[PDB]
DNA sequence: TTTATGTACTCGTAGTGTCTGC
DNA sequence: GCAGACACTACGAGTACATA
């Protein structure tokens, strides 16, 4: 009946996707289209940019004829997702340019039906066309390894400096307690294809990043088994987490000097 | 080494005969710590010759830089007692204090075992230096009640209410401003040891301006000797004015300085301008309005205008005190206008004391409006109780 | 968006102790400390913009050289200097073992030290007293009253004074000769008058006038930056004719876009800092200005209130 | 109870033998209570305003308003300070007073009036001593009675009109309660004494009580009870008019001010004022009594009287805008001493 | 926003989109344009009365320096946003320390109504500004200077926004009338100039309300008569008549005249008090006591009216004050 | 020591989460 | 794998300052 219908196979997928970038972003601007649903949202400090995108293949059924701009709030969105059984099948429902959306928390497949609604939020910020560019480097390491390295190094300094030069990844973080120098040599394994340190090389890069923002990035490591980092001296860092049908980037802004 | 250590460290006293002044207090501390074990064998059931047999704990206070820490260290080391100090740089929270020296209240010194005749080099003497840097005070008091080791405390202001529980649980030893002769001799030795000339009449003014702070005097000597080794009576006023210490002032002394008739005289206002009066009020802005009101009518006025009696000045001061009440009510309300503090300063302290300035008829009394207001509040509560019960 | 040129305030910041002008005795003492190496604990105080923190940074640079990356720990209000999360930082830094030249020590620049809490200074007391051989501290606060007396009892008091006009003019002429901008002595004295001994204000006004008109002539200076309104307020309050005071008020403050509350606060500050008239007269002037201040803060802000304030100030001043 | 002030109180308008016109007006209001507006009774204290309020309440609904209970309500403010203020509730009405601390009675008003408005169609809310509100709870009340009115009604009792702000005067009906006449005071006291067992030599004692009470029936009944207890239940024509110890203290202070006009006498005046403020007395009434006792001294002049009354007005204005009344009272006494000397 | 323009008030519809659209402050605008063309931009501090065009100027400046999406490249903080010292320690520090995320440029921080920031927040902002000034510029918009720390005042270049003169208001009004297909008589324009008191928002609001007042928006011209009923301000002729009746006529005539003038079209005693104040300031008075008495009594009356009260007693007070003040002069 | 909001700091506690282990 | 252990973030109550 309603114009926009998006029935998830399970509420767990949407719960995990929302909780991936719930902490680092307050206001989210969903833009539903026939190709899929995207969400470009900017941090309060305007340093970390999140670009969610879910393909049509992650929905059990999906239909949206007219483009819809769903500006929302992640705090109340997560509060709405907090209540409701995780096994239930969520069905996003919205009207033609509505004031709210309807969260069908259909329990199991019968009996109990919920009608949680969140008032839509007027976010007039247009989507930012920051897709990609000629990146100097393109590495690819397992999410668990990157999360462990970032968690270990965040305790030693407030800044993690990522350096790539001559087929080698090097993380350094000089601080007060000490100075970590975790290094990774690229390799590939046929036995366990998941763990493979892929790498590409155009020009060496020496880009430094904050610790709290990198921790916010690695909070989303549960979504994807692999994380792909691309760096450039004249581009924000890209952290492409691969999803079941889409992805979840993290455009982090490096420090200068 | 030399030339790479602070002057206040290399010239620290080495024995109890190198302390400038406070001979009586150091002597008292030495007697107390030299007879603690006899009191322990006496189970603290009676006092001694000087009364040290009843108090297992002592506390030291005084102006900064006069020698409390040095006296404590030398007294502890001379008898061989192993020092065990807690400081403001470490945590003195209740849980960590119970997890800290609580077990050390009756243990023994393992380093005292390994160091060493030193008969009494095998015990802890406990040093809470900087007590004022704080339920820590309650735990310290309960430690003072029950301790099996010598225990002293070092603070600065006993009169603070947070050391009120220490009223009769410690053997108080008070350190005062030392007399200028010993400091004069010490600076003569220092000057002849560090190649710079010093003029005897200069030490008196240095102690007077520094307000009896020997450590700051040594720092002053070092800093001056960095570039001008010769100290004479020419630049004495320049150095005194440059290194004058703007110490905070106590409420009774604030009332005394505010009611002194010299500051409102024509000659006395060249140096002590009303801006200094505002700065003096702002030291304690919660007690000065109460202190001025309760003793502005118990003085001989010395700034009476011609043809004006004392009662007229009292009334004209009371008018501005009443105005300051309204100003304060606007300050401490829902509007919460705290930019109005300088106006309240004038209207509540400066102008009312600019008409009744003079010597005290009696002496400055503590504020009674606080106690009267507390008793009135309790009486109001009891009146409400009986009003509601009988209704 | 092109990369911005560094402002002349930061481009021409001194890097050696010689370039700092004003307070010749203090600068010479700092130089003797620099070559001597026996830096004591000091607290530096003064009015803003006269060269407090730049002297600290220059001395830290001069005393220890290539060790400047890790041999000095700089703290400021932007760092969360609290009692608990920060006592460990200085405790570790002072306890840190780094090999210096024989006469040099680690430096802890607690910049903007008047904003710290009481407990932080209480911990810093024994922190300074214990490791005096390894580390030395450098407080740089606008107001020394916030620093407790135990901290003042173990520090070297280095009071900076407001810069004399000659020293500001000398360094300004140095800046002109390095930048080669056409200047007139009347414009330079206008800059000096507007700055009121605040050096950074002088440099900023010089920047604005240079990049706004090319020539720093007095007319351009007064066109860009206005004369300091405390002087106008002091002129208004000291006038003898009520009509003259009202005209000065209107023309120079009400038609120049000054809020009534700003005029009242400036009048209060001028009156409390004034010394020509009798003390008692200043007392009634302050009382009346405060009454007008209460009226302004309660909601009614009007030219009429300021006019009444001036009228009653003239009533007290003219002795009825 | 054994006290005669709360033993003989007229329950109904029929027993209100005090004011024929006011009783008739109240009966006119009670004739059709379906559209009774919010009231505001003002007048001298001791007139009997609360008696009229309760009589009107039982004339609206019926008997049973006079049965009362106590229900303590816990109220939380900024930080975690606890100022639990009880409410004297009842079926068909609710009685509240701002006996709580004045700086935060606004929250008491806000949440209690919002709680009572969650639903014989309305419950009357009597607010005793409404003149003691601090212009903040009244701001809440402005929209409190205006928004919800078909479910809640206010009978806002206060002995003075000045502190009540203009909108509260605007949205409330005004009812005036004049003080009793001396003949009416004597008649009421005579009815009380003939229902009691006290023997009177002559009714001149009742007239003397009426004159001394100054239109205050409550203190008149209290003084009659005290005299009857002291006179062995038999009043004497030569019994002195007993005054409250507060009046004695005020008169002694006035005598000390009049006779001795030095600074030391001002010190004892300050001590007496401290004791009186410790003795649960509002500043307005003590300044009023001091002013009117000073003006009754026969050794004064008309110029001194005019100066005293003008400074009394000024310092009463200061009391209405001040926190610590002791400074204002001491200033008023200092000005009086300056003028008299 | 909804329905694009034509659904906004004239205050927010005619907001300048370019530095060329800002009138009045010619010197400030020219200096700022010279700054941004020469490539140097110091820490700016815009001070002035409300409605003079501070935030409009800085928004136009940020739009000119950056692209259309200026909000994506500027951290604009206001009093609505929380600005505690934790905010300064985290958001401002992260925005200043990092590099731009959308292009290559210097970070710009706009702190509108920064006078509401606490003292500790300004103390932290001091070192935040001074440390990271290499590639980050701070702009502070403050109506009140006494609430700003003198350290903060000594750090930013001070620009003063003067109240709008006659020509700027006339030019903006001409542009608005050209856009809106509206006609207005020159005397009404002069009345608007006198009514503005240096504010531009007042002008735009009065134009909007006067266009709403007219029965036919087209054809009919806005005269000063329509201005005076729509705003409710007293007419100058009414003030002159009231003052003449007070000065020469006796109490019966003066009181009746003031009551009739007030009740003719619902005038208030306020705006009439300072109308009389302006007219009396347009007089020459030989004795300073007349000026003193007038100023003190009229200020007391205006304060009492601001606190509210009985209007009849206040009008009688005004008449008595003026008549008692103009008898001491002779 | 009452004051009477708003801010900032500090501590303490209660759970909540992942990490080792048998 | 369930259980304990572990240190982490989040939350709540208390204190102290408020113009140079
Ligand atoms: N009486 C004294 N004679 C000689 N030197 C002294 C004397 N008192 C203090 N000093 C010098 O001051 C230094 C430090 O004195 P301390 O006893 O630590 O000061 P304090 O009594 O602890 O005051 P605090 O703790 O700062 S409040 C010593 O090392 C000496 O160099
Ligand atoms: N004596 C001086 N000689 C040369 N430049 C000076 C001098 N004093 C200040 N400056 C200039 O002032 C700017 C920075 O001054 P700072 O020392 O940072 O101000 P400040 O003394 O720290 O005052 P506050 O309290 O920090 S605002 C630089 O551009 C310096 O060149
Ligand atoms: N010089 C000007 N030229 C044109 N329009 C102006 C000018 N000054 C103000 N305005 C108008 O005034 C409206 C509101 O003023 P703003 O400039 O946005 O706010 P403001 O002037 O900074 O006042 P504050 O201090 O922020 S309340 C703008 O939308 C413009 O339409
Ligand atoms: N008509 C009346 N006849 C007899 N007594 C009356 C009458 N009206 C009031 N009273 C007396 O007034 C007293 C109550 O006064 P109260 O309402 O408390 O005055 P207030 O409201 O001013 O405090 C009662 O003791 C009652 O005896
Ligand atoms: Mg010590
Ligand atoms: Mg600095
Ligand atoms: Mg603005």
């Amino acid at each position: 009946a309603s114009m926009l219908e998006a029935k998830f196979e399970e509420a767990s997928l949407f719960k995990r996707i929302i909780d991936g970038f719930k902490d680092c972003v307050q206001l989210v601007n969903f833009q539903c289209k026939e190709d899929g649903i995207i969400a470009q949202a900017v941090d309060d400090s305007r340093v970390l940019l999140v670009s969610l995108e879910i393909g049509v293949e992650a929905f059990q059924e999906y239909r949206c004829d007219h483009p819809v701009t769903l500006g929302m709030d992640l705090t109340s969105l997560s509060k709405i997702l907090r209540c409701g059984n995780n096994t239930d099948t969520l069905t996003l429902i919205a009207d033609n340019t509505p004031d709210s959306i309807i969260l069908l928390f259909e329990d199991t497949k019968k009996d109990r039906i919920a009608e949680y609604s969140l008032k839509l939020m007027d976010i007039d910020a247009d989507f930012l066309k920051i897709e990609e560019l000629q990146y100097d480097s393109t590495l690819s390491l397992p999410s668990s390894e990157f999360s462990k390295i970032v968690r270990d190094l965040s305790q030693l300094s407030d800044s993690i400096n990522i350096m790539i030069t001559k087929e080698t990844i090097k993380f350094v973080a000089d601080g007060d307690i000490g100075s970590g120098s975790v290094i990774i040599k690229p390799f590939v394994d046929m036995e366990h294809p998941e763990t493979s340190i892929k790498l590409e090389m155009d020009q060496p890069v020496d880009l430094t990043f904050g610790a709290k923002y990198l921790l916010d990035i690695i909070k989303g490591s549960s979504l994807s088994d692999r994380v792909g980092i691309r760096l450039s001296s004249e581009a924000p860092a890209l952290f492409q987490f691969d999803l079941k049908s889409g992805f979840l980037q993290f455009f982090l802004a490096p420090k200068f000097n | 080494r030399e030339e790479d250590k602070l002057w206040t460290v290399k010239y620290a006293p080495t024995n109890l005969q190198q302390v400038c002044g406070n001979k009586g207090s150091v002597m008292k501390l030495k007697n107390w710590l030299a007879n603690w074990e006899n009191s322990k064998k006496n189970s603290f059931k009676h006092a001694g010759k000087d009364g040290s047999g009843v108090f297992r704990a002592a506390m030291l206070y005084g102006p900064p830089g006069i020698g409390k820490t040095t006296a404590a260290h030398l007294v502890a080391q001379e008898l061989g007692y192993d020092i065990l100090e807690q400081n403001a740089s470490d945590v003195r929270s209740k849980t960590l204090l119970n997890a800290g020296v609580k077990n050390a209240l009756d243990n023994m010194s393992v380093v005292g075992y390994f160091k060493h005749q030193n008969l009494n080099g095998k015990h802890f003497v406990i040093i809470m230096d900087e007590v004022d840097g704080m339920g820590g005070v309650g735990q310290l008091a309960q430690f003072c009640r029950k301790t099996s080791t010598p225990l002293i405390l070092i603070c600065n202001e006993r009169n603070l209410p947070k050391m009120r529980p220490f009223d009769r649980v410690c053997l108080d030893i008070q350190f005062r401003r030392p007399d200028a002769n010993s400091i004069k001799s010490r600076l003569m030795t220092i000057a002849i040891r560090e190649k710079f000339k010093l003029d005897p009449n200069v030490i008196d003014r240095l102690i007077q301006t520094t307000r009896g702070d020997i450590r700051q005097v040594i720092n002053l000597l070092s800093t001056i000797s960095t570039t001008t080794k010769t100290i004479n009576h020419e630049n004495i006023n320049e150095i005194s004015k440059a290194w004058e210490k703007n110490i905070a002032l106590k409420p009774f002394d604030i009332a005394h300085k505010m009611l002194d008739g010299q500051i409102y005289s024509d000659i006395g206002s060249r140096n002590f301008t009303l801006n200094d009066k505002i700065a003096l009020y702002f030291d304690d802005f919660d007690f000065t309005p109460l202190m001025i009101q309760e003793n502005y009518l118990s003085t001989r006025p010395s700034v009476l205008k011609p043809g004006q009696s004392h009662l007229e000045a009292v009334a004209e001061a009371a008018n501005c005190i009443s105005l300051g009440d309204i100003v304060e009510k606007k300050i401490r309300s829902s509007e919460q206008l705290w930019s109005l503090l300088p106006l309240h300063a004038v209207l509540s302290s400066v102008y009312p004391a600019s008409k009744v300035a003079g010597h005290m008829a009696g002496r400055i009394n503590f504020t009674a409006w606080l106690g009267q207001n507390s008793k009135s509040a309790k009486y109001y509560r009891l009146l409400q109780e009986i009003h509601y019960h009988t209704r | 968006t092109l990369s911005l040129q560094l402002p002349w305030v930061e481009k021409y910041r001194p890097q050696v102790l010689s370039d700092i002008v004003g307070n010749k005795e203090t600068i010479d003492r700092l130089q003797q400390i620099a070559k001597d190496g026996n830096m004591p604990h000091m607290i530096i105080s003064g009015m803003p913009g006269i060269g407090k923190t730049t002297s600290v940074h220059c001395l830290a640079h001069e005393l220890l050289g290539r060790s400047y990356a890790d041999g000095v720990l700089e703290l400021n209000a932007s760092d969360d200097r609290g009692i608990d999360v920060v006592r460990n930082q200085i405790k570790h830094f002072a306890q840190k073992k780094l090999h210096l030249p024989p006469g040099k020590h680690k430096i802890v620049i607690l910049d903007e030290a008047d904003s710290m809490t009481a407990g932080a200074q209480q911990a810093l007391r024994r922190t300074m007293e214990l490791y005096s051989n390894s580390t030395r501290f450098a407080f740089a606060c606008n107001q020394s009253n916030k620093i407790i007396e135990p901290l003042q009892s173990r520090c070297a008091i280095l009071r900076y004074s407001k810069l004399s006009d000659e020293d500001v003019l000398k360094r300004l002429l140095q800046i002109i000769k390095l930048e080669d901008v056409k200047y007139t002595n009347d414009g330079l004295e206008a800059i000096i008058f507007t700055a009121e001994g605040d050096m950074r204000q002088a440099i900023n006004n010089l920047q604005s006038t240079v990049a706004g008109h090319g020539l720093v002539n007095a007319d351009n200076v007064f066109k860009i930056v206005d004369s300091p309104h405390p002087l106008i307020v002091k002129k208004m309050l000291l006038a003898s004719n009520l009509e003259d005071s009202i005209q000065i008020l209107r023309t120079d403050l009400w038609k120049k876009g000054y809020s009534s509350i700003d005029i009242v606060t400036t009048s209060f500050r001028v009156t409390k800092n004034l010394a020509q008239v009798k003390e008692s007269v200043r007392l009634e002037m302050i009382k009346e200005i405060g009454l007008t201040h209460m009226r302004i803060l309660e909601g009614v802000g009007t030219y009429l209130q300021l006019a009444s304030m001036l009228a009653k100030i003239h009533k007290l001043n003219n002795k009825a | 109870m054994s006290l005669w002030v709360d033993k003989y109180r007229p329950k109904s308008l029929n027993a209100l033998s005090h004011n024929e016109e006011l009783t008739n007006f109240l009966k006119s209001l009670s004739d059709q209570p379906r559209d009774l507006p919010h009231l505001l009774l003002y007048g001298p204290n001791g007139t009997g305003k609360k008696t009229r309020c309760m009589a009107l309440l039982e004339s609206i609904f019926g008997p049973g308003v006079y049965r009362l209970k106590i229900d303590v309500r816990q109220f939380v403010t900024a930080s975690n300070r606890k100022l639990e203020l009880n409410v004297v509730s009842s079926p068909y009405h609710l009685e509240i007073t701002p006996s709580d601390m004045g700086n935060n009675d606004r929250i008491v008003i806000q949440e209690l009036l919002k709680e009572v408005a969650q639903m014989h169609r309305y419950k009357c809310v009597i607010i005793n001593e409404a003149n003691s509100l601090t212009k903040d709870a009244q701001a809440a009340l402005r929209r409190t009675m205006e928004k919800y009115s078909k479910n809640i009604r206010l009978i806002m009792v206060c002995d003075s009109m000045s502190p009540i702000i203009a909108p509260i005067k605007s949205r409330c009906l005004l009812i005036r309660c004049p003080a009793p006449s001396d003949s009416e005071i004597s008649t009421i006291l005579s009815d009380v004494v003939t229902n009691e067992r006290i023997q009177l030599e002559t009714k001149d004692i009742l007239k003397r009580i009426a004159q001394a009470s100054n239109g205050n029936l409550r203190v008149s009944l209290l003084m009659l009870e005290s005299m009857a207890l002291n006179n062995e239940l038999a009043l004497k024509s030569s019994s002195p008019i007993i005054k409250p110890d507060w009046i004695i203290v005020i008169h002694k202070l006035t005598r000390k001010i009049v006779k001795e006009r030095s600074v030391n006498s001002l010190i004892e005046c300050r001590a007496v004022l401290y004791d009186l403020l410790a003795h649960c007395i509002p500043a307005n009434i003590i300044l009023k009594e001091l002013t009117f006792s000073l003006l009754d001294v026969e050794t004064l002049n008309t110029t001194n009287k005019s100066s005293i009354i003008e400074y009394s007005s000024v310092f009463d204005e200061r009391l209405s805008l001040g926190n610590k009344a002791i400074f204002h009272l001491e200033g008023f006494i200092a000005k009086v001493m300056c003028c008299l000397d | 926003e909804k329905r694009s323009k034509e659904n906004l008030p004239w205050v927010e519809k005619y907001r300048p989109e370019t530095l060329d659209e800002v009138y009045g402050q010619n010197e400030v605008i020219t200096t700022v344009r010279k700054f941004v063309d020469e490539g140097k931009l110091p820490h700016l501090l815009f001070y002035g009365p409300p409605g003079t065009g501070k935030t409009s100027t800085i928004v136009a400046l940020a739009r000119e320096i950056y692209g259309k999406n200026y909000s994506n490249m500027v951290l604009e903080l206001n009093a609505s946003d929380d600005r505690g010292i934790d905010v300064v320690r985290n958001q401002i520090k992260d925005f200043a320390s990092t590099r731009q995320i959308f292009s290559k440029g210097f970070k710009l921080i706009i702190l509108d109504e920064a006078d509401a920031m606490t003292n500790a927040a300004q103390n932290a902002l001091r070192r935040v500004i001074e440390r990271y000034t290499k590639n980050t510029r701070f702009c502070v918009l403050a109506n009140y200077a006494h609430k700003l720390t003198p350290a903060l005042l000594s750090r930013c270049t001070r620009f003063r926004f003067q109240p709008l003169p006659q020509e700027a208001i006339e030019r903006r009004i001409a542009n608005v009338l050209v856009h809106e297909k509206l006609k207005l008589s020159p005397n009404a324009e002069k009345a608007l100039i006198e009514l503005s008191n240096g504010d531009m928002r007042r002008v735009l609001n009065v134009l909007q309300s006067c266009k709403a007042t007219l029965d036919n928006p087209d054809e009919d011209e806005i005269s000063d008569d329509v201005i005076y009923e729509c705003c409710g301000a007293p007419r100058p002729s009414d003030l002159k008549a009231v003052l003449k009746s007070i000065l020469e006529d006796d109490w019966g005539t003066a009181h009746y005249t003031l009551n009739k003038v007030r009740s003719a079209k619902g005038l208030a005693l306020i705006d009439l008090i300072e109308g009389i104040v302006k007219i009396l300031e347009d007089y020459e008075l030989q004795n300073e006591e007349t000026r003193v008495h007038l100023l003190t009594k009229l200020a007391d009356i205006e304060y009492s009216i601001s606190k509210g009260g009985n209007d009849q007693i206040q009008g009688s007070a005004v008449i008595g004050a003026i008549k008692a003040s103009f008898e001491n002069e002779t």
